[PDB]
């Protein structure tokens, strides 16, 4: 459900 | 100072169509190897990366390199007045502004202002284009959000919502699913918005690769004539 | 604890989809005979009948007999993501859900929740499936309400309204009147907006029954492969 | 009192809609010559001459001459009725009415009520329907208004707006000029909205003639049938 | 154009 | 720009 972001990956 | 030939321009505005439905600007690098574009959503959730190479072009032109950046809107627009069978050509004199002509019963040149620029995967499928937008198609009907379910020999998609649920499952024997490699039990969530902009107008015959890892993002990849690729990455849910 | 298979989904979804736009909600009578749908709408104009009988499945597995009500909605919206070739399985088991699957490319299943559930006609004529289509659409650009006038060996369908008025005759010589039937002069006025959902995807090729009585409501039937049978009874205006 | 039988009633209806689109009444004077629509936009910036002569109908007997005008919104409503393949047979007895019938499957008729009725060109060119359809969407997507310039053996149309520019060469050479014969240099902008009104549905092979005089307004001439004519007179820009 | 209920039938 | 009429020709 939460959503994230790319930069940490 | 360019000029690259692409046929099939009806072919060259869908590409940019998918690029423009997520990102309102992007960068175009061109240089003698091909065409490139690399470019993150306003949230940077999703990172598109399109690489468009000199062999899928009846002429390629490139002095070197440079780098336009382009109101996306205006060119979608102007992109979508070529013809299926129309022969479109992008220019680049000394002056700020990108050529676009079509060429058919008449030929019509466009110009237009250029603007300021700017993983460990654990499994990967291999999916027909028709099964995943179809999969993305049904799920919308019950949530906002996909799970992709990875497990030796089988590869699930499947969504939830208050009252229904879809589930999709394919093994090898399924007719769509051509190859799935998963080193572990693989499980991610992605948001059904970003997916249906990513798998909007993918045929029947179109190979699709997805790489995913347990809630980690999701890397899509389908070509463009056999040289050019398109990939998405995705970050996921939760 | 049923198992029901229909080829020819995407038909399926189309007599469903025909139900749903009259009804919110409705009972699907499952039983070893065949299926049964019998429902009125809000305000008590309209009557639906839908006999779907065993020999249109390829397969027919139902234990007793059970009622299943849905929401109609959610049930059209799953139903049309039925492709034209794919198959239908309708699915039932202790647990309160109906599974509907899809089966092309890929298998499909989604899984609704169930809900709680819940004359002598003078004249009869036999018309194509076009011409009744037509003529209500042709009447809805000049009135709300379409009459019925059947006398002996002629047919008419007439609408008026302020300013322009529509009239289509039909006598046996007509090409899309089949058969006609009138004991005795008969004229009945009904309202388009029922009508239009009534006829809405009715081909050239689809025998169309109508009885209707002086001021009485209308029976409209078409059949559902040969076995299958849908019924409308319309009550009629003054 | 006249009745006129024409052929193919989807192709009148179309004639009808163009006619239609700029202006919201029009008079249609009946012959036995034929059937002549001449008519001006509200803002009397664009004239319309429809001249459909006898010949191009399968039943022509009018007595005398006469003048309907028509409410052109509903019927443009009544002949979009009309089939492809279907006959149009229109009539008018002594009451004020227009009966217009389509015949196919069956024979609808519709009454509508009458209501009351109401140059030095330098350059000319031919062009193919496709081309100038095309031109004027394009034009329409970076201004509100196109420019007209004829030079000898060469002819453009080209628009501008603050960021984007958009032009379309011809020479004798280009596949869907046929002719051009200028006097002079000639250059005259039309508004776009007209334009596109005025366009909007020309095949490839539809020889278009358009005659234009600097700073004066453009004359676009296209047939219906071999017969008969639609001219289309079109007041400029500054 | 006064719309009845199928109830009375 | 200025659009004028037709009724000037």
């Amino acid at each position: 459900k939460r959503v994230i972001s790319l930069e940490e990956f | 100072p360019f000029e690259i030939v692409f046929e099939g321009a009806k072919e060259f505005a869908q590409l940019i169509e998918t690029a423009s439905r997520l990102i309102d600007e992007a960068a175009f690098k061109v240089t003698e190897e091909g065409i490139s574009m690399r470019a993150m959503d306003p949230s940077r959730v999703v990172l598109i990366d399109l690489n468009l190479p000199a062999s899928i072009f009846s002429k390629y032109e490139v002095d070197g390199e440079e780098t336009i950046g382009v109101n996306m809107d205006h060119l979608k627009k102007v992109l979508k007045r070529g013809k299926a069978k129309e022969t479109l050509i992008l220019r680049k004199g000394e002056e700020n502004f990108l050529e676009i002509s079509l060429q058919g019963t008449a030929t019509r040149t466009f110009k237009l202002p250029l603007i300021d620029v700017e993983l460990p995967f654990t499994a990967k499928v291999v999916i027909l284009g028709d099964v995943i937008k179809e999969a993305v198609k049904d799920a919308s009907l019950v949530s906002d959000s996909m799970k992709f379910i990875a497990k030796e020999n089988e590869f699930t998609m499947r969504a939830e919502g208050e009252t229904q649920e879809v589930e999709v499952k394919l093994t090898l024997e399924d007719e769509g699913l051509l190859d799935i490699e998963v080193q572990e039990e693989t499980k991610s969530a992605y948001g059904i918005s970003y997916l249906s902009d990513m798998v909007k107008g993918l045929g029947k015959a179109d190979e699709v690769t997805i790489k995913f890892g347990n809630e980690m993002p999701m890397q899509m990849e389908y070509y463009i004539r056999d040289e050019g690729r398109l990939i998405f990455l995705l970050a996921p849910r939760v």
